[PDB]
């Protein structure tokens, strides 16, 4: 019952992170949408650059976010694929310990949708800049 | 494909009594069927891809020198 | 024995003909009964794993050679077996190249 | 089909009779010539879909 | 998991709770087996008497 | 100590798979036993004798 | 590199799983006496009995293990040096062109 | 073989290992039934002389 | 005694063991720093493209 | 899971070899028993005749 139990959660943290992915990658290819759009009239021009500057590294930050979520969905589908009779089942060195990179639930899931509000912030920004150079 | 087909080989070496077909000659003789399935439509899309490279450096040396 | 005494004799074994299923009105168990546990127990976790295989990977473990010969299944297979049609598109300048056309 | 089953079905003889005898040598002999006959046909069907 | 994943969810104390029961499991089931290996001595010690008065 | 030794082997047979070794306690249990065996009979020709 | 340091991590991680299994059979095996109890007729062992390993084949394969664990080890580090070297040209490059 | 055949097999054995047991208990008691039938009719004997 | 003697060897290489996975396990954490730098210096030179 | 069927299959042969040898080693002591009655019988024929 225990390890039907455990294998629950397993899959729940799964389905969060999926999730969690997949919204990212919408909001990435928004990105790209916007970029190309902002160049597509840049051909105030230092205004357009400066936010350009600004939009990129959003960009990048969010790419990182991205790739993190990609190797984390990895890690738990494996994690559930591996089950009773495999030769990678063994007795750990030290199973309990609280590594170095210890974080919460809050603050966790704070950060990401707080880089997410500052990604859809510079879209808006970027937005009356579209507008008011058209 | 090395570690399942070899894994196959290298189970056959047994004695007369347990000379015998279970669940894991079926399920090895499909892992290795579907894996070379899997190889023949990688190197065909690579092939496709190759092709549609040329089509994009012909374009290119086309729009370059106009 | 191998000895002046000696004897031809006969003896059936156990889960077959002698054994049967088990159900609550047979319940506890009779003594006298030639119930083979090592058999049964086998047996049993032998049809759970057993049943997770589809039809044609279980009638191969059958006796008789009712068995398609070839060995992936019409069922499970998304491809045709030997089917002659394949696509392909040839690069010409111009119009557009495209590709899975078998499922459109 | 019918091989194995007449293999499976001769096996299934009494201890005074359990021989190996020319019978269960053709037996045999033919389980291997139907083998080797359709998985030749097998690749024969291959190359003339090709 | 890198810098960021390390999340410490639900699974954590999951996990911890199922290995903490798991040594209590195992004990007792050791415990019970030298209970048993025990009963098993005091029987043939008194199986050895009643066959020589026999 | 037939049962002492007895259960001294089983235990150590039920060792993992590279552990599991031809060791110094092997050869003297394995000497033990048999020489336990031997001493057995001789009490029970005694006992005969008596 | 980080995946090889960790698949030569568990690899090592599996021969010191063995010893704790291993370790406490024979600390089991340490703990009979001849007045104490759970000592039973288990007569199949002295007749018949399997071998896999003499102590000098099993301490030789423990070296093995951590000899290729060590060099694993230290080709990472090889590596870091060259990564501190790259990023120093790298910077470097990128600076005088730059000015 | 399939492996339905294999575990009847080593079934086989370890019921005739059985039997053979079964076989070699009955044996044994009646050795110990012919000793006493055997020590009683010659001890009964001895006394008629 | 010879269950003692075998029961030290296999102590000594244990902890012989659990001393050179700690030292893998630093290794590694050591190692992704580098690659952190690394990603940092790609933004920062995706930058002056 | 193969692998485990065999282990379950070897525990039950070498339960069936431990009852195998008490019962060979148990019938061999009664021919023994049987052997030396059989000379203790002997003797009061030639003190008859």
């Amino acid at each position: 019952w225990d390890e039907h139990d455990n294998r629950t959660r397993l899959a729940e943290r799964i389905d969060t992170v999926s999730r969690w992915k997949e919204m990212l990658d919408k909001c990435l290819t928004d990105l790209d949408a916007e970029i190309d759009a902002l160049a597509q009239m840049k051909e105030k021009i230092s205004q357009a650059f400066e936010k350009l500057f600004l939009l990129q590294e959003a960009r990048q930050r969010l790419n990182s976010d991205h790739r993190g979520k990609m190797e984390t969905l990895d890690i738990d589908r494996g994690c559930l694929s591996l089950n009773l009779t495999s030769p990678n089942i063994s007795l750990k060195i030290n199973p309990t310990r609280v590594p170095n990179g210890s974080t919460s639930l809050q603050q966790w899931d704070d950060l990401s949708r707080f880089n997410k509000d500052h990604g859809e912030a510079e879209m808006k920004k970027a937005i009356e800049l579209r507008e008011a150079i058209a | 494909l090395k570690v399942a087909q070899t894994r196959l080989d290298e189970r056959t070496r047994r004695p007369n009594i347990e000379l015998c077909r279970d669940m894991a000659q079926l399920r090895l003789v499909n892992e290795v069927y579907e894996v070379d399935d899997t190889i023949q439509t990688l190197q065909q899309r690579l092939r496709d891809a190759e092709d549609t490279l040329q089509s994009l450096a012909h374009t290119k040396a086309t729009l370059e020198h106009d | 024995p191998m000895g002046r005494d000696a004897a031809g004799q006969l003896w059936y074994t156990g889960l077959t003909n002698s054994d049967s299923r088990e159900a609550w009105y047979t319940l506890p168990r009779a003594p006298d009964s030639p119930y083979r546990e090592a058999y049964a127990r086998w047996h049993g976790c032998y049809g759970h794993r057993e049943r997770s295989l589809p039809s044609a990977y279980t009638q191969r473990l059958r006796e008789t050679a009712w068995y398609d010969p070839i060995i992936p299944a019409q069922y499970t297979d998304p491809s045709t077996r030997w089917g002659s049609v394949l696509w392909k598109d040839r690069p010409i300048r111009g119009k557009e190249f495209a590709i899975n056309r078998h499922r459109f | 089909s019918i091989v194995t089953d007449n293999l499976q079905c001769r096996e299934r003889r009494q201890h005074p009779d359990l021989v190996r005898d020319c019978v269960e040598i053709e037996l045999l002999k033919e389980a291997e010539l139907i083998r080797n006959i359709q998985e030749l046909l097998k690749r024969t069907i291959k190359q003339a879909v090709s | 998991r890198p810098n960021v994943e390390l999340c410490r969810d639900q699974a954590q104390y999951g996990l911890t709770d199922e290995v903490h029961q798991l040594e209590a499991t195992i004990a007792a089931l050791k415990q019970k087996l030298a209970q048993a290996q025990d009963a098993l001595d005091a029987l043939y010690k008194h199986l050895a008497r009643l066959q020589a008065d026999i | 100590p037939l049962k002492v030794a007895q259960t001294r082997l089983y235990q150590r047979s039920h060792r993992p798979n590279v552990e599991l070794c031809r060791d110094a306690a092997q050869f003297r249990l394995a000497s033990e036993v048999e020489e336990l065996n031997l001493s057995l009979a001789a009490l029970k020709e005694k006992l005969l004798e008596a | 590199q980080i995946r090889l340091n960790w698949e030569h991590k568990e690899t090592c991680e599996m021969d010191w799983s063995d010893k704790v299994e291993a370790y406490n059979i024979d600390e089991a095996c340490c703990r009979y006496n001849n007045q104490s109890t759970d000592v039973q007729f288990y007569p199949h062992s002295a007749k018949f009995e399997e071998s896999a390993s003499t102590p000098e084949t099993w301490a030789k394969f423990t070296q093995e293990h951590l000899y290729r664990a060590e060099r694993e080890r230290l080709a990472s580090v090889n590596l870091r040096n060259l990564i501190d070297c790259i990023l120093q040209d790298t910077s470097e490059d990128l600076r005088l062109q730059c000015d | 073989s399939v492996p339905e055949s294999w575990a009847k097999f080593t079934d086989d054995n370890i019921l005739r290992s059985q039997s053979e047991r079964a076989a070699s208990a009955k044996l044994r008691d009646d050795i110990q039934n012919v000793l006493v039938v055997t020590a009683n009719e010659m001890w009964n004997q001895f006394n008629k002389v | 005694r010879k269950v003692g003697e075998r029961l030290q060897d296999m102590h000594g290489w244990k902890s012989e063991l659990q001393r050179q996975v700690e030292e893998l396990v630093s290794e590694t954490e050591l190692l992704l720093a580098q690659k952190q730098r690394l990603e940092r210096a790609l933004d920062a030179t995706a930058g002056p493209f | 899971e193969r692998v485990n069927d065999i282990g379950f299959w070897k525990s039950e042969i070498i339960h069936e070899l431990d009852a195998m040898i008490g019962e060979t080693n148990e019938l061999t002591d009664i021919k023994k028993r049987l052997e030396r009655a059989l000379m203790e019988t002997e003797a009061p024929l030639q003190v008859a005749r």
